[PDB]
């Protein structure tokens, strides 16, 4: 898997790739 | 929280799967 900092839109696609039919969650809220 | 350690840092495979429903 890529070894970088994964922001934005580019976090929230990894997700959905890596989560499948699970679905995720993103609470960016600090 | 997902941004500070994915973002801000860098997260494993692993440490991504833990924000997974
Ligand atoms: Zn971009």
């Amino acid at each position: 898997f890529v070894n970088q900092h994964l922001c934005g839109s580019h976090l929230v696609e990894a997700l959905y790739l890596v989560c499948g039919e699970r679905g995720f969650f993103y609470t960016p809220k600090t | 929280g997902i941004v500070e350690q994915c973002c801000t840092s860098i997260c494993s495979l692993y440490q991504l799967e833990n924000y997974c429903n």
